[PDB]
């Protein structure tokens, strides 16, 4: 059902230019980096995948509902 | 005085005399390269230090080397060398997806000796080199003026070679057996042999595909570490003068 | 043109497209399209957009592109193919994968972007040494990286286990990076004399600050400059400007052929900045401290001038004229983020420039005659500041030590020297010796109320480890 | 490229407009014209070949006295 | 402040003979050897630019 090329296909499918996406991942990258962090240490368990919300505008990640068990 | 060689010397004889003494050199052969004992570096067969091994094969005492083997005092045994040879010899590189401890894993793949003793011989090239060294060596000042070369050579002779065969023979028979019975295995050797002269398609397409690399295209390596060395030679010059001071 | 390309292509035999190929390639190197290297739609970046969007169909080797895209501004046109060949080679041959990586990591450096360059290296390497010499280096701790490479060529000095080529050269290259960050230009400089490395040479002497007094030393580094200036570049054109600025200062040039190198310098600065990507990446950094340092140059020329002209009478009177310049000088600072090196630099520059006014402003005397020293106290001190926020091991040490020696003690300069002293208490362990010789005896304290009082606030911290509690209790009381 | 550091070296670092590097798409190669220099010049002043043989107008040993010639 | 012309002049013997590899000498093998050369007679400046083409057609001619 479900192979590991799905979310990289519909990112490059979002971006004909190609410098929008190179920038895109490489804010990407370090705000899933802090995100981690975040919720790595504050012990925020339930992480199910629609409270990841990413902005097409800029490549930010914003988890909501983030409270610790 | 002093004991005089034979007239034909053999490992047997030299081996059986000088037994109980250290070697006069160790080498270790490998797969591909060689070094010495005490040595940390290492030597490649196709590089300019092939006349060694070269001489081995044949025997015979290195001249060329002869003021470097000199510097380190290695010890001769009536003009010969002891060697002993131990002898070693006997994934998906440049690819971005292999694992190891240190690296994360990658999404694309699934998941994580005999010995020898031998014995070198002298040539006259090592007296001619002997003799050359003597002469430019400060010790007068010099350890040996040149005038004094053809005496000093004369005398070495005569303690070398303290007895001939000085008879005569009578008819032509004579003189083939005399010259048949002093044969000598270093001067019996024969003359020599007169001296003599699908995939395509990959090959191009790797060819075309390395076009314009400075320095991988024009392969398609002996390391010596002499920047390294030259930064340690500076610091330690400079952390002995700041000793003065 | 890109929306017609890839049809095309894909009408062409499969048994005719290597010839298309070679003529492609024959066709971007060509030498007449030099006159449109400004014109932003040019033909080389939409030829290579067309190549690109149909890479597997059609290769294109990666020093071409690599070539042409820091001429022509095609950088992520480059990137994608290069880092798309990383995922997946064209062709299963170790030298084209090496090949392949070396591109990237040239445009990886040429852009900027260090986090990618560490990380593209460190999964190629094969010693551990390597590795945590890269990793070490990412973070910013230049000793333990320098001796992580120096026991990595130790150990490869061995040769029990082989080893490539390219290590062995980002060996050496990132040891000199390194004692470059580390401050280490007294063995550099006999490193780049023996070695006969030219740039790094200059970087080295112009470290020095009276080196350059001297008639013969000038007129000996004029050679060099000169040497290096057949190819033009930014730095080979300040070194240039510099050495102007000096003759001038020594009526052996007129101000306009310093205003020509300036013009030329300026036009070389704007040519390299329209050659980037337009939205502003890492890359553009050192180039605004270019431009600022062009700025200052043409500043510190108006300074020599007046300087000269006016004391040729003996006026004492300019030195509120230059007051008002090195006060608007003052504000234009680095970011503490900034890199170590640009400190270094404006620190250099600074201290040559003071270094002139004083020699100007010595022969004269023979109060208002001591600025530079001021002033170089002043740009030494925020220096030592910003390389302890570096955590740099001894430097700041080093630098507010080499402060020792400084002639005409006054009270600008008292109040500097009471300030670094307040800030020789790094609150660091095992520095116990030095805080007590200190509490000791230390000066006086009678200068200034506030400043006595944090020294004996600082003074009842350092007794607050040691555990003495009541000691410094009565002192941070007083 | 001046300075004297080296070029191609992949590891952490430029004019406006450098001088593109020397290539060949597909050709003979300079291994095989360098070795065929010679038999030409023998071509040339031997006056002429017949067909069905050439290259071999010297023995192996008058090869070597001709390079050492040439590089004395 | 110095050139180390020391460090160039051993490059003479980086490159095979003509006779170890069997290639005629050309333009590429003679002007590597020029450098050294010059440097060891103390020609600072170097050599012009169009002499590697003229020695290899007097080695021609020879």
């Amino acid at each position: 059902f479900v192979d590991h090329t799905i979310v990289l296909e519909y990112f490059q499918g979002a971006y004909p230019n190609f410098a929008d996406f190179w920038l895109f991942r490489r804010r990407f990258s370090y705000q899933l980096a802090a995100l981690t962090f975040m919720t790595y240490t504050m012990h925020i368990d339930k992480r199910y995948p629609h409270k990841m919300n990413i902005a097409r505008g800029s490549g930010n990640i914003w988890g909501s509902e983030a409270v610790s068990y | 005085t002093f004991d005089a060689p034979p007239y034909v010397i053999t490992p047997e004889y030299i081996l059986k005399k000088f037994a109980g003494h250290p070697p006069s050199l160790i080498v270790h052969l490998y797969q591909n390269h060689f070094r010495f004992d005490q040595q940390e570096g290492m030597f490649q067969y196709k590089s300019p230090m092939r006349i060694f091994i070269e001489h081995l094969r044949n025997r015979t005492v290195p001249h060329e080397i002869m003021e470097y083997l000199i510097q380190g005092g290695v010890p001769f045994y009536e003009g010969c060398l002891i060697v002993q040879v131990f002898d070693h010899r006997t994934t998906v590189p440049f690819s971005i997806h292999n694992h190891n401890p240190y690296i994360t894993p990658s999404p694309y793949v699934p998941y994580p000796p005999t010995v020898y003793t031998v014995v070198l011989m002298p040539t006259a090239q090592a007296l001619h080199t002997d003799l050359l060294l003597k002469t430019v060596t400060p010790r007068d000042h010099m350890e040996l003026d040149p005038k004094n070369i053809y005496e000093v050579e004369a005398k070495i002779l005569l303690a070398t070679y303290p007895k001939l065969d000085l008879e005569p023979t009578k008819n032509a028979e004579e003189t083939i057996a005399k010259l048949e019975k002093l044969a000598h295995p270093e001067h019996s050797h024969k003359p020599p042999e007169p001296k003599v002269r699908d995939e395509a398609l990959a090959a191009e397409q790797e060819r075309y595909m390395l076009t314009l690399d400075e320095r991988l295209s024009s392969k398609l390596w002996e390391p010596r570490f002499e920047r390294f060395k030259l930064i340690e030679n500076i610091k330690q010059e400079h952390a002995e003068k700041k000793e003065q001071e | 043109w890109v929306a017609l390309f890839p049809m095309f292509w894909s009408a062409v035999p499969k048994e005719d497209r290597p010839d298309l190929e070679r003529g492609l390639v024959t066709l971007l190197t060509k030498d007449y399209h030099s006159r449109q290297m400004d014109k932003r739609p040019n033909v080389v970046q939409s030829l290579m957009a067309g190549a690109v969007k149909t890479w597997p169909h059609c290769k294109i080797p990666p020093h071409v592109l690599k070539f042409e895209a820091k001429t022509y501004d095609a950088w992520y046109t480059a990137l994608h193919q290069l880092e798309n060949a990383a995922i997946k080679p064209e062709i299963d041959s170790a030298a084209v994968r090496e090949s392949n990586l070396d591109a990237l990591v040239d445009l990886y450096s040429t852009l900027g972007e260090d986090d990618l360059f560490y990380g593209t290296w460190r999964r190629r390497c094969q010693f551990v040494e390597t590795n945590a010499g890269l990793s070490y280096e990412q973070h910013g701790m230049w000793e333990k990286a320098q001796r992580m490479y120096e026991s990595a060529q130790i150990k490869a000095r061995t040769g029990v286990i082989p080893f490539s080529e390219a290590e062995y050269m980002l060996w050496e290259d990132h040891w000199v990076l390194c004692a470059q960050k580390l401050q280490q230009w007294e063995i550099l400089q006999d490193f780049a004399k023996h070695e006969n490395f030219q740039d790094l040479l200059l970087e080295c002497a112009w470290r020095n600050t009276e080196y350059w007094q001297n008639q013969e030393n000038r007129d000996q580094l004029d050679t060099v400059i000169k040497g290096v200036m057949d190819a033009p570049t930014p730095r080979r054109y300040f070194f240039q400007a510099f050495m102007s600025l000096l003759k001038l200062h020594n009526k052996q040039e007129t101000p306009q052929d310093f205003n020509r190198v300036v013009d030329e310098a300026i036009q070389l600065s704007i040519r390299k900045w329209h050659q980037l990507p337009k939205r502003l990446t890492a890359a553009h950094v050192p180039l605004l401290q270019n431009f600022q340092q062009l700025v200052e140059l043409h500043d510190a020329s108006v300074i020599c001038q007046s300087l000269a002209q006016t004391n040729a009478s003996n006026l004492d009177v300019k030195s509120g004229e230059l007051k008002l310049l090195l006060g608007s000088w003052r504000d234009r600072l680095p970011n503490m983020w900034d890199d170590i090196v640009a400190w270094q630099d404006l620190v250099t520059w600074r201290q040559h420039v003071f270094g002139l006014i004083n020699a100007t402003y010595l022969q004269l005397i023979p109060s208002f005659a001591y600025r530079g020293y001021h002033e170089t106290a002043w740009i030494i001190n925020r220096f030592a500041h910003v390389a302890r926020k570096h955590a740099l091991p001894e430097v700041c040490i080093s630098q507010l030590s080499r402060i020792y020696t400084l002639p005409n003690i006054e009270i600008q300069e008292a109040f500097l020297k009471l300030r670094e002293q307040a800030k020789c208490h790094y609150q660091n362990p095992d520095e116990l010796t030095s805080g007590l010789d200190v509490i000791n005896n230390t000066n006086l304290n009678y200068f200034s109320a506030p400043q006595k009082a944090e020294f004996y606030t600082l003074k009842g911290m350092f007794l607050e480890k040691l555990g003495q509690k009541e000691e410094a209790d009565t002192a941070f009381g007083t | 490229n001046i300075g004297g550091a080296g070029s191609g070296r992949p590891t952490y670092t430029q004019p406006a407009l450098p001088k593109t590097p020397a290539f060949q798409l597909e050709g003979e190669g300079e291994r095989v014209l360098n070795k065929k220099k010679l038999d030409e010049l023998v071509r040339q002043v031997c006056g002429g070949t017949a067909e069905g043989q050439d290259g071999n107008m010297l023995t192996p040993e008058v090869e070597e006295s001709v390079l050492n010639m040439a590089d004395a | 402040l110095k050139m180390n012309f020391d460090l160039e002049i051993r490059k003479r013997y980086a490159q095979p003979l003509a006779v170890e590899s069997g290639e005629f000498p050309d333009t590429s093998n003679i002007e590597s050897r020029m450098l050294p050369f010059c440097y060891e007679a103390g020609l600072s400046s170097g050599h012009a630019p169009d002499a590697a083409q003229f020695m290899s057609i007097a080695t021609e001619t020879f």
